RNA sequence: AGGUAACCGUAGGGGAACCUGCGGUUGGAUCACCUCCU
RNA sequence: CGGCCCCCUGGACGAAGACUGACGCUCAGGUGCGAAAGCGUGGGGAGCAAACAGGAUUAGAUACCCUGGUAGUCCACGCCGUAAACGAUGUCGACUUGGAGGUUGUGCCCUUGAGGCGUGGCUUCCGGAGCUAACGCGUUAAGUCGACCGCCUGGGGAGUAC
RNA sequence: GUAAAGCGCACGCAGGCGGUUUGUUAAGUCAGAUGUGAAAUCCCCGGGCUCAACCUGGGAACUGCAUCUGAUACUGGCAAG
């Protein structure tokens, strides 16, 4: 992504000043209208540094957790996901998503056996009020691990959107040593990201580009 | 190929509403004997549970120590929760020298030599606390050559 | 904070009685008075051959009695030897022409007849009851069961007051009817008295009604 | 308005438990047991 | 330490300079100050108020309540030298991420005005690293360090005896 | 800080400690030499009682002290900043 790129679709934009953690000075322009103005001099580089790190994990058969929690970017970041055949989390991120992985890979099991028994049968031999209720756990539990009901293990690589919003995540990841790539606004401690981006984290139009050239490079990066 | 050592098992309480209920907290420390150990402790409601997972958790957390021949590189001391406790390496064939909490800790990472001494309070999980720290604390003579930009000669 | 015996409600569900032959009031009595006496006859004799379920079907010319166990052999004796004593003795006990015939058990840890009477045996063993049901329940849970639970009351180790404890693992759903457990009960005749031991197998749902 | 005790220094009374006077401080409740090694 | 005014007088701070040239820090003994109560001498004496006088109440009330009321409380001059005299944190210096203030300075810019940028002093509250047994502390450290002094060594016996 | 333990506060003598540059001094300090530090003992390497204890050769050591000759960064002294 190149600075002109970034800069029409707003990444420079951010949070007030009144709003601004202490160690992201070093990533701030200055300030207007008593607002945040993110410097894409740092922005640029360090996200195409990132996504060479994304593009070898992914070529190296790496498994990717987009992260975002937003209501308005929920169903973005999991279309970005689903564009490079990885694994998401769109909903609220939920405590030991990582670290109580075991807890996961069982709600992951009942959710797996949920959709075959339908498709298998004895739905009938259920009372229709129960077979119902059966239905309704399947589509409850589909709409909450529906990005990671295939990732099998542990992630290889997370992206995170608003790492203030995430922090949960990003304490766990650096428990497990994951990486974290995360875009950081203002607001935000850029501490739990190592590969730090940073740049608005509202706004649809930036988020969308992230998203999409994150996905692009992660697909070249499988393509091999 | 790993090796383990329980160290202590209290039995705490818990005053419910009516009287108490037990439980028992087990300590353990896991190792390779190659200067990679780590160390666990969990709760249970019984002996065996609390042995169990307690083992379990201390097989994540393995640091790596860069310990030579069975022996530290220098002494070393490691002071956490009150406790300090010294350490330094010995001769050849001396031995593990050292209270009984501690010496675990230091046959399952490998080490075969090696004095030591504890201070303050002798609480086992604080000087465990107060010792694998102590431990990886330690330096080779690169990694100072390294972090000083040196050769190992350089150094010694 | 009592509950039902969790065998009786399941009956006709999914669980079959211990006794499928029909008789009107006049001759009924006398009917579950013989198959009774045969029951505990039976549950006298073949003590050593793990017995687990005793049926008593009566045609109208003849009764059969059949049995469930996991020593088959022993029932067996050698030519059914033993076995043909045991019909001839049920047959006069019965009054009526008998045959016996045995349907063995295949997972004799299982059945909560058999774990629950070999615990009490090694009760009387004098094993530590702790370890013993610890070791049922392992056993069974191991073996692909689905859920355990196990009860020992009264006097235990002898202690001069009655310490009732239990053990649940698994999965023991009660309040749910369809829900298949096998269930029974034993006892021990300590020196220092008698301690009931329950016990609970549950090996999962089945869905269609006793078919 | 929330509201209510302890303790310090000291003086007097008091048989002592203590109560009053002057000022100072917050350190502004009270307790606690039957089972037990992999 | 709290009306106002004058008279006498100590310290702090800021601004810019000029001068001195290490003249410093700490401090056993030593000296002084030192809340309240107390003591001496004399004065004063509304209010308040130990003691005391009564009323009541109470098993009784020696207490709590009321009615009183002396010393005292005040002044001068002595004396006493103790308090949870506490931030329960000795003094001085250097160093170590932040935010919210309060207060008192002062520079510049807003044309100045209302205001916006500076730069001090003191003070309050959060909270990072760090530290702590924990509670917590956290640029006014209980952090990291120097220098010097005071002090501690199980609890009672006892801050008592001599 | 609350476990025992910061004087109620201050001033201040004795005392302790002291920014920075040069010179000087050589006190501290360091280096070296020399003397001495009894023997036994302890320790090392031996030897002898059949072994051992024990006895014994030689050494090491006795960390000390004094003296002389050096060293000048440091601390002190002196002088000049
Ligand atoms: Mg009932
Ligand atoms: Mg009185
Ligand atoms: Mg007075
Ligand atoms: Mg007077
Ligand atoms: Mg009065
Ligand atoms: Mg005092
Ligand atoms: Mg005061
Ligand atoms: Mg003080
Ligand atoms: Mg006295
Ligand atoms: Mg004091
Ligand atoms: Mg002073
Ligand atoms: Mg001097
Ligand atoms: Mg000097
Ligand atoms: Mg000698
Ligand atoms: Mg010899
Ligand atoms: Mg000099
Ligand atoms: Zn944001």
């Amino acid at each position: 992504v190149s600075m002109r790129d970034m800069l029409k679709a707003g990444v420079h934009f951010g949070h007030q000043t009144r709003y601004w953690n202490p160690k992201m000075k070093p990533f701030i322009f200055g300030a207007r209208n008593k607002v945040h103005i993110i410097n894409l001099e740092k922005t640029v580089p360090m996200f195409n540094e990132a996504l060479a790190e994304l593009n070898k994990i992914a070529s190296r058969k790496g498994k990717i957790l987009f992260v975002g929690t937003k209501r308005a970017a929920s169903e973005a970041v999991k279309d970005a996901a689903l564009s490079c055949d990885q694994f998401f989390v769109n909903h609220r991120w939920l405590g030991g998503m990582l670290t109580n992985w075991k807890t996961v890979r069982q709600s992951i099991k009942r959710l797996k056996d949920l959709e075959t028994q339908s498709q298998d049968g004895t739905f009938d031999k259920l009372t229709k009020k129960e077979a119902l209720m059966r239905t309704r756990e399947l589509e409850k539990l589909e709409n909450s691990l529906g990005g990671i009901k295939d990732m099998g293990g542990l992630p290889d690589a997370l992206f995170v959107i608003d790492a203030d919003h995430e922090h949960i995540a990003i304490k766990e990841a650096n428990n497990l040593g994951i990486p974290v790539f995360a875009i950081v606004d203002t607001n935000s401690d850029p501490d739990g990201v190592d590969f730090v981006i940073p740049g608005n984290d509202d706004a649809i139009r930036a988020v969308t580009l992230y998203l999409g050239a994150v996905a692009a490079t992660v697909r070249e990066g499988r393509s091999q | 190929e790993l090796q383990e050592k329980l160290i202590a098992v209290n039995r705490v309480s818990k005053t419910v509403k009516g009287g108490r209920i037990f439980s028992f907290t087990a300590l353990t420390v896991v190792g390779d004997g190659n200067g990679r150990v780590g160390f666990g402790y969990g709760k249970a409601r019984e002996v065996p549970a609390a042995i169990q997972k307690a083992m379990e958790k201390a097989r994540r957390n393995m640091i790596n120590v860069a310990l030579n021949n069975g022996t530290l590189q220098h002494p070393v001391k490691g002071v956490h929760t009150g406790s300090r406790v010294f350490m330094q390496p010995a001769s050849e064939g001396t031995g593990i020298i050292a209270g009984g909490a501690m010496r675990a800790v230091l046959e399952v990472a490998g080490v075969h030599n090696v004095l030591a001494k504890a201070y303050g309070s002798t609480n086992p999980i604080n000087v465990v606390r107060a010792t694998i720290d102590g431990l990886e604390n330690m330096n080779s003579p690169e990694m100072v050559a390294a972090k000083r930009g040196k050769s190992v000669e350089e150094i010694l | 904070g009592q509950k039902v015996h969790p065998n009786g409600i399941r009956l006709g569900i999914v669980k079959p009685w211990n006794s499928t032959w029909f008789a009107n009031t006049k001759e009924f009595a006398d009917n579950l008075d013989s198959d009774f006496k045969v029951r505990q006859y039976l549950t006298k004799e073949l003590a050593k051959a793990s017995v687990s379920r005793i049926v008593i079907e009566r045609p109208a010319k003849s009764i059969r009695v059949t049995i469930h166990t996991a020593r088959p052999g022993i029932v067996i004796g050698k030519k059914g030897e033993d076995v043909e004593k045991l019909r001839k003795v049920v047959a006069d006990i019965a009054g009526v022409p008998a045959q016996i015939n045995i349907a063995e058990v295949r997972k004799p840890e299982l059945d909560a007849k058999l774990v629950a009477d070999s615990i009490t045996s090694q009760l009387e063993r004098r094993v530590m009851f702790r370890r013993a049901m610890k070791r049922a329940v392992q056993n069974a849970m191991r073996l692909g069961a689905k859920g355990i639970k196990v009860e020992v009351s009264g006097r235990l180790g002898g202690a001069e007051i009655a310490r009732t404890e239990w053990y649940r693992e698994g999965r023991v759903p009660l309040h749910t009817l369809r829900a298949d457990i096998d269930y029974n009960t034993s006892e021990a005749h300590t020196t220092y008295g008698v301690i009931g031991v329950k016990v609970w197998i549950f090996k999962g749902e089945i869905l269609g009604g006793m078919a």
